[PDB]
């Protein structure tokens, strides 16, 4: 039966393969639009069906060559049904979270940065006006110039491109996944990012603490036959501390979280409640004070929270705690909840209201039932309104505990509705 | 020849559900086909009290 | 506590090749003599049977003698042959001729002390001394006179260790030689003096093995001396290796052997099956005890169903329960009471051992003291009889200068022999 | 430690050409400690000696091998729920206290081993104190029984100190 | 073909620190060997079936293992084998120009059907008079290689690969770009977000290379540095420092990257350490066997100690092997 | 010079710490893979 685990290591590597491939051509950051536009998809998450063959050739003409053994690989893992027939968005979804915690949590940062509509789309004119071309780290460093950048930015986004003028949450996360796999490693995604969008950080800082927490990022300490002492063993205390953080969180923190939906609830709302800028940043002694609270503890709060620092001032990232706390969801399951999101009315930062979720809940037990309200109590909610992250989070423990993704679409017409 | 033990482990997960693993294992007694719940204090009746 | 092997003769030093191929796999020895094993289990009792050189390499104990170098020659050219000791090669410059008398009295004599002088050196080097091994035909020339002489010349130099045989015995069925009788005669009647255990092992019992049980198509006697080998390296397993219930050679002799003269031994080792039936039968106990007492799996002509069983021995290697060990051997001797001697109350010893051998989950081997060995014994003597009544090739023997009266003398010894496990066999407890 | 890395040759030894025999120590090549003939693997001689030392290393690497959980004795079986616990902490040194380990330096007999004395810290801060010091201080300056080894005792005697 | 080769091998011995040397004879109408010493004039093996050794792997500068020995042959002890052999002695250049480095794998692959056994190779950018004289290309990959009836079969890549290839066959040219393009130097390799893959002898001998190289290639990673390199003892216990201790086959990975000589790669994407790691596999082939079929070492490994590829596993020490490999070795 | 060269030991062996770790973890999570590789007699039902 080790067919089907190989299969999907297979399917990995697939992944792996095309988004490499495809980032590496002509169209290098719009490598990924490009393939969806070809496949035909019309619907950000709708249920279109497409058959084997259009799809294989699709992926042909887009650059990435395919023999037996992958499209069966391909087929076991998304056709969910057996009817031949499969929906490329799960293919698209799968491109699209291939990405290191920090670079999903800076891609999400930026893009409660805009003006959300009634439907959750974002308009052309502001994410044109917010783009800072002037701050490209290319630019700086004197390679290329602010106008070269600039067409092609307008080339990404135009009328011929969007006729409708609005963009999608699941397009600029494409468009962002492309020219992530550009950069080298994590710090150059973060300089880019806070180069070109500025309005992500909220107060500017001078550029000594930068260059300092620049200079002692893991990625610059690296090893060389010509070292001397001390800095060798800078280099041994970085990577020491990144490990026994990293290994810390996995072995203790995530076991007392990831048994129930009320404690993952729970802990985001007290998270979230002491934030008052709505910049997913915290000081310090809040999140100790917040940590004790919910019975997770750390053995040296100094050195296990200078990973924690994505913004070089002093401050904790829980956007990235979070991340690193709670393991990725499969992509075909982010589409479906991403299908339940649809039918929200939505305001102008991105939220909905907890009765929607409410009038469209059907539990079956007592138990179900009173873990449900007690979790999205109206009171306990942050201004009546709750963001999609939340409803990820708290589907995340149920999820894992089925393993066929059919046993998931039963689970969720069963509870919820519609989708 | 052995086929390493990737194959050795596969074999040995092949094996226990004969009924002689089950009901006849090497050293053990054989295991329950319901969960049971050991009290603090261990299985049988506490001594009942009295009044001084 | 570590032995010394000698290996003499054509058949003994081609065993003995095979034995040191399968003691060296076994502990992880590479052919160039370094250690590349893969468990501590296997250095920690590697000085039983190897003396460490400087570096890397291991050296093993064994004295190698023959009187004609072309067997020498291509033990030390085969694959593993270069582990061997150089100053450890024994050799003369002329054949045995096939004559027993040559191999004892004229260069036995001639090279017997340059081999007493090699093994003193490697026996007073030892911390502990524990017996010695050694194998030989006795149906040959140089095997049998210079196996008993050097046998012989130990015994009294070593009277209070332990003294081991492994002895091929010429068949009726299939003979390679014209003068066998002669020659097994004489050198029965110098092991049952000197030998404190003697195993034997039948050709014609090893080819129905490998054609009846193991269907081999095309054997060869690299098979022949593979099962020996194996059989060999697994009655001292428990000198070497922790278990529940260690056992020794001299805890053997004292189980086996209730009067002196009744050192003589059947062996049989059990999971023995071919390629293909292997996917249809697992390994336990009851399979190991049943195939270990079928006859099929017995290393001599002679047939247990012929005669009784004073004593036995059983060895386990592998994981496994007492409990089911000790019913088996008792439900045994129940059932077939017959055929276990009533004097006494129980005939089989058993020991159990950790660590089976390399790709098998378990395995047993079989040692056996049954009264049906004076059968091989005495057709032996048949052929003698025949032949010594007529002359028929003594002048060779006379002329290297045996006298007559010997040949008298070593048929007595012989029928005494015979005498003594037929009396036993028939006898009531009064 | 992990990986030997103080049995090896020092640069120093290099550079003088230093031979064997004069500091005793078995790197060179046809040099090892043989204790009864063998190397301290097998169980021969003063092995128990030996592996009680402060710088021994076994050579076993962290990865383990198929063989090793195929080969396992009964008394191995029957010990091994102990074994997973007290594996998880052991003692350790870095490379200048290694380097003073092997170079033996601050010994009153040539055997004492003072790194491994759980009690040197506090023998190092009670050395050099006289008796008139102690005794003779700065004079400004200077329970009911519970029987039972029951966590009830404890809790009763906490309490009562409470 | 023959009835009987005859070849004259070393043998590094690890006890003695001595170097030896045997008479290997191999009898080709029924694949048996046999081995002979030559200071004593004695039998070392008698004439014993080895189905492992093929001919195709008998020629000069080879490394073949008999019986947990590494032998390299060194010279014909024959004069048979001398006259079979009078050619394939002759050394030419075959250039890639930049066109062809996406097909350098399929190349190098063809190149192995024909025969032909590389003696050296690298990546190299070469000065402006040579990129005239000879008309080659700015960056190109010099191929150096010998064999049987070279210049036609190497003829064949005018047409399967249209105007990516230039052949040299003249010495003094092939002289000048011994001088120039190899030897003592500078290199392209990068010295951040890099990581290293190298080819293991063995692989080197069966000749899975083009296949690997091709592979890279096609998953999408960049070749900046290549290079052939022979590594003594030395070198290869300071190349694998950090595995010793950590894995139970130290020793035998140190003799078998000792062995013989060793192709190393360079490959730059994002997160590169991490996506060579995945594309390789686990460590062991028989979980590779099992669950990662599809990964290089399932294809190209037998055991841990041959696995066929090597990459690195720390993201601390990606520089530092780059640098040990194409600087250290490369210049001096 | 000798302590200097303790010095660089320093580092070498932090270096091989963490390779074992990671190398143990692999380890485990590889052979937590085959646990479930059993059939049920539902899903046979389920097709029929
Ligand atoms: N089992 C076995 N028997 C052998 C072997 N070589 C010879 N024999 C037998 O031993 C007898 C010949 O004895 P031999 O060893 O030549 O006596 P020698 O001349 O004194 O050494 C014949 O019965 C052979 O069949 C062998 O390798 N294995």
């Amino acid at each position: 039966l080790y067919a089907s685990r190989a299969k999907h290591t297979r399917f990995k590597s697939i992944v792996q393969r095309t988004r490499r491939l495809l980032c590496n051509g002509a169209s290098g950051a719009n490598g990924i639009r490009k393939l969806s536009r070809g496949c035909g998809i019309a619907v950000d998450s709708g249920g279109q069906s497409m058959e084997k063959a259009k799809f294989v050739e699709a992926l042909e003409e887009s650059g990435v060559s395919l023999d037996s053994e992958d499209i069966e690989a391909i087929v076991h893992v998304l056709d969910r049904s057996g009817d031949g027939v499969l929906d490329p968005t799960d293919f698209i979804a799968a491109l699209r979270r291939n990405l290191t915690p920090l670079k999903l949590t800076w891609i999400t940062r930026v893009w409660y940065t805009f003006t959300q509509s009634k439907d959750g789309s974002v308009y052309i004119d502001e994410v044109l006006s917010s783009y800072n071309a002037a701050g490209h780290p290319d630019v700086v460093q004197n390679i290329r110039s602010e106008q070269g950048v600039r067409s092609e930015f307008e080339a990404a986004f135009s009328t011929t491109t969007n006729p409708d003028g609005a963009i999608t949450r699941q397009e600029f996360e494409q468009y962002c996944s492309g020219v992530a796999a550009l950069c080298a490693n994590d710090l150059e995604f973060l300089t880019l990012m806070r180069g070109v969008w500025p309005a992500s950080v909220r107060t500017p800082l001078d550029e000594e603490t930068m260059r300092t927490h620049r200079e002692q990022n893991p990625c610059n300490m690296t090893f060389s036959s010509y070292q001397t002492a001390a800095e060798k063993g800078a280099v041994t205390d970085v990577r020491t501390t990144v490990a026994v953080v990293d290994d810390i969180i996995l072995s203790s923190h995530r076991p007392v979280v990831i048994q129930s939906p009320l404690a993952v609830r729970q802990l985001s709302i007290a998270l979230r409640r002491q934030d008052v800028q709505r910049n997913f940043f915290l000081s310090r002694e809040t999140f100790l004070e917040v940590l004790r609270g919910h019975r997770l503890y750390l053995k040296d709060p100094e050195s296990a929270l200078t990973v924690l620092d994505t913004a070089g001032d002093g401050s904790v990232d829980y956007l990235l705690y979070m991340n690193l706390l709670l393991p990725p969801l499969p992509p075909a399951r982010l589409m479906m909840l991403e299908r339940l999101w649809e039918l929200f009315p939505k305001d102008t930062c991105g939220t909905a209201d907890v009765i929607e979720l409410h009038k469209r809940f059907s539990a079956e037990d007592g138990e179900e039932q009173d873990a449900f309200l007690t979790a999205w109590d109206v009171r306990q909610a942050l201004y009546r309104r709750f963001t999609f992250e939340e409803i990820v989070e708290w589907h995340t423990p149920l999820s894992a505990m089925f393993e066929l993704d059919n046993d998931f679409e039963t689970m969720l017409k069963k509870r919820w509705d519609f989708s | 020849e052995t086929g390493g033990r990737m194959m050795a482990l596969m074999e040995q997960q092949l094996e226990r559900a004969y009924l002689s693993n089950v009901r006849r294992p090497l050293g053990k007694v054989p295991a329950a086909m319901y969960d049971v719940q050991v009290p603090h204090s261990g299985f049988g009746i506490p001594s009942e009290k009295s009044e001084s | 506590r570590e032995i010394v092997c000698v290996q003499a003769g054509q058949c003994g030093n081609q065993i003995g090749s095979k034995f040191w191929e399968v003691i060296s796999d076994e502990h992880g020895v590479d052919p160039t003599g370094t250690y590349q094993g893969d468990s501590d289990l296997q250095l920690e009792r590697i000085n039983v049977y190897f003396d460490e050189a400087t570096g890397g390499r291991y050296v093993p104990r064994s004295v190698l003698i023959d009187l004609e170098p072309g067997t020498m020659d291509s033990v030390r050219a085969g694959p593993y042959g270069q582990i061997f000791r150089p100053d450890n090669f024994i050799f003369g410059q002329s054949g045995a001729g096939n004559n027993w008398a040559k191999g004892h009295y004229t260069e036995g004599a001639e090279l017997i002390d340059s081999v007493l002088d090699v093994c003193c050196k490697e026996a007073e080097s030892c911390d502990c001394l524990q017996g010695f091994q050694i194998c030989h035909s006795l149906g040959g020339g140089t095997g049998s006179g210079m196996g008993t002489l050097l046998i012989s010349k130990l015994r009294e130099q070593y009277p209070d260790r332990i003294m081991m045989t492994f002895s091929i015995i010429p068949s009726p069925k299939v003979s390679d030689t014209v003068v066998e009788p002669y020659n097994t005669t004489l050198s029965v009647h110098q092991l049952v003096e000197n030998s404190d255990e003697s195993m034997c092992i039948d050709n014609e019992a090893l080819y129905d093995i490998c054609f009846r049980t193991l269907k081999l198509t095309t054997p060869t006697f690299g098979d022949l001396n593979h099962l020996v080998s194996a059989v060999v390296s697994g009655v001292t397993c428990c000198l070497r290796f922790p278990g529940q219930l260690n056992s020794d050679l001299r805890k053997l002799a004292v189980n086996l052997v209730p009067f002196p003269r009744l050192h003589f031994f059947m062996m049989g080792f059990a999971p023995l099956t071919s390629r293909g039936s292997q996917q249809y039968r697992g390994l336990s106990v009851p399979e190991l005890t049943q195939q270990m007492f079928d006859a099929k799996n017995m290393m001599q002509a002679a047939d247990p169903r012929h005669g009784r069983y004073l004593t036995a021995s059983a060895l386990f290697r592998g994981r496994m329960s007492t409990k089911e060990v000790d019913e088996q051997m008792l439900n045994v001797q129940n059932k077939n009471s017959s055929y276990f001697i009533e004097w006494i109350p129980n005939n089989i010893k058993s020991s159990v051992c950790d660590i089976p051998p390399k790709g098998l989950k378990m395995a047993v081997t079989f040692i056996g003291n049954n009264t049906c060995i004076q059968e091989m014994f005495r057709r032996v003597g048949e052929q003698f009889t025949l032949m010594f009544r007529r002359k028929a090739f003594l002048h060779w023997y006379t002329g290297e200068g045996m006298d007559e009266m010997e040949f008298t003398e070593a048929e007595s010894n012989m029928n005494d022999l015979v005498s003594e496990y037929q009396q036993y066999q028939d006898a009531t407890i009064e | 430690m992990i990986g030997g890395q103080h049995k090896k040759e020092r640069i120093s030894e290099r550079l003088q050409n230093c031979q064997n025999q004069p500091k005793n120590r078995c790197y060179l090549p046809g040099t090892q400690l043989l204790t009864g003939g063998y190397s301290t693997k097998t169980l021969q001689g003063n092995w128990s000696e030996e592996r009680a030392d402060a710088g021994y290393y076994d050579g076993k690497a962290i990865v383990p091998t198929h063989l090793s959980k195929i080969w396992t004795t009964e008394y191995t079986v029957m010990t091994n729920h102990a074994m997973k616990r007290a594996q998880e902490q052991a003692p350790v040194f870095d490379q200048a206290t290694l380097v003073d380990i092997v170079d033996r330096n601050h010994r009153a007999y040539p055997t004492h081993q003072p790194h491994l004395d759980p009690q040197l810290p506090k023998l190092k801060e009670e050395a050099f104190k006289t008796t008139m010091r102690t005794s003779f201080n700065h004079p400004q300056e200077v329970v009911r029984p519970v029987i039972g080894n029951t966590p009830a005792a404890q809790a009763r005697a906490i309490i009562m100190r409470f | 073909a023959l009835e009987r080769y005859a070849f004259k091998v070393d043998y590094c011995d690890p006890q003695a620190n001595l170097v030896r040397q045997y008479l290997l004879l191999y009898f080709a109408e029924d694949s048996t060997i046999e081995m002979h010493d030559l200071k004593t004039k004695r039998v070392f093996l008698k004439r014993c079936a080895y189905p492992s050794l093929t001919p195709r792997e008998l020629f000069i500068g080879a490394t073949v293992g008999v019986f947990s020995r590494s032998l390299k042959l060194v010279d014909y002890g024959d004069e048979v084998t001398r006259r079979h052999f009078s050619g394939s002695e002759a050394e030419f250049v075959v250039f890639i120009q930049e066109g062809g480095l996406c097909h350098m794998g399929s190349i190098i692959d063809r190149m192995h059907t024909w025969e032909l056994r590389i003696t050296n190779i690298r990546l190299v950018d070469l000065p402006d008079s040579l990129c005239r004289d000879l008309g080659v290309s700015r960056r190109c990959v010099a191929i150096l290689f010998k064999g049987s009836n070279a210049i036609e079969k190497v003829g064949g890549l005018s047409t399967e690969f249209p105007n990516m290839t230039v052949v040299v066959a003249e010495p003094s040219d092939v002289n000048s770009v011994r001088g120039a393009a190899f030897g003592p130097g500078g290199t392209t390799a990068v010295m951040k977000n890099c990581s290293v893959c190298v080819i293991k002898p063995h692989a080197i001998m069966s000749g899975y290379q083009g296949a690997i190289i091709q592979r890279l290639i096609d998953e999408g990673f960049h070749i900046t540095a290549l290079g052939m390199y022979s590594l003594t003892v030395a070198d290869a216990e300071d190349f694998l420092e950090v595995y010793n201790g950590v894995v139970p086959e130290y020793q035998r990975l140190v003799e078998q990257m000792s062995s013989g000589p060793c192709w190393a790669v360079q490959v730059c994407a994002e997160n590169s350490v991490s996506a060579l790691r995945a594309i390789c596999g686990p460590h062991d082939p028989d979980v590779c066997h099992v669950l990662f079929p599809h990964t290089i070492r399932s294809k190209y490994g037998v055991d841990r100690t041959r696995n066929g590829v090597h990459c690195t596993d720390l993201e601390e020490d990606a520089p530092l092997e780059s640098e040990f490999f194409f600087s250290l070795l490369q210049n001096a | 010079l000798d302590l200097v060269r303790a010095k660089h030991d320093d580092a070498l062996v932090a270096r091989r710490q963490r390779l074992a770790a990671m190398l143990l973890r692999e380890k485990e999570e590889h052979e937590a893979m085959l646990n479930n590789l059993t059939e049920t007699d539902e899903q046979r039902r389920d097709r029929l």
